């Protein structure tokens, strides 16, 4: 009591909520600004 | 090498040694490689074996 840990838990078990699954979420963060381009798109090339 | 707008650029020629170490007749560079570097070049040294 009055004695917290900073951390709990994400329990996961195979049988739940769609709302208490073990969601796998991944997120891209982008630096599109004024600099030397590094990572691109894949370019699509064809016949002559 | 240069560094404008970063982009450090690098041009290589090897001549097989005449008699004189920095002769006079032309010799065309050619680039190497070009990479982006981006940052601020002022100070340069070399290494040794
Ligand atoms: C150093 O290089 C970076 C690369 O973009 C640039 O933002 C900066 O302005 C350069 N330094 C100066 C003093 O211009």
């Amino acid at each position: 009591p009055n004695c917290y840990f900073p951390l709990q838990s994400y329990g996961f078990r195979p049988t739940y909520g769609v709302g208490h699954q073990p969601y796998r979420v991944v997120v891209l963060s982008f630096e599109l600004l004024h600099a030397p381009a590094t990572v691109c798109g894949p370019k699509k090339s064809t016949n002559l | 090498f240069k560094n404008i707008d970063g982009y450090f650029k690098i041009y290589s020629k090897h001549t097989p040694i005449i008699g004189r170490d920095f002769p006079q007749g032309f010799s065309a560079l050619e680039p190497l490689v070009d990479l982006p570097i981006g940052i601020n070049i002022t100070r340069f040294q070399t290494l040794l074996a």
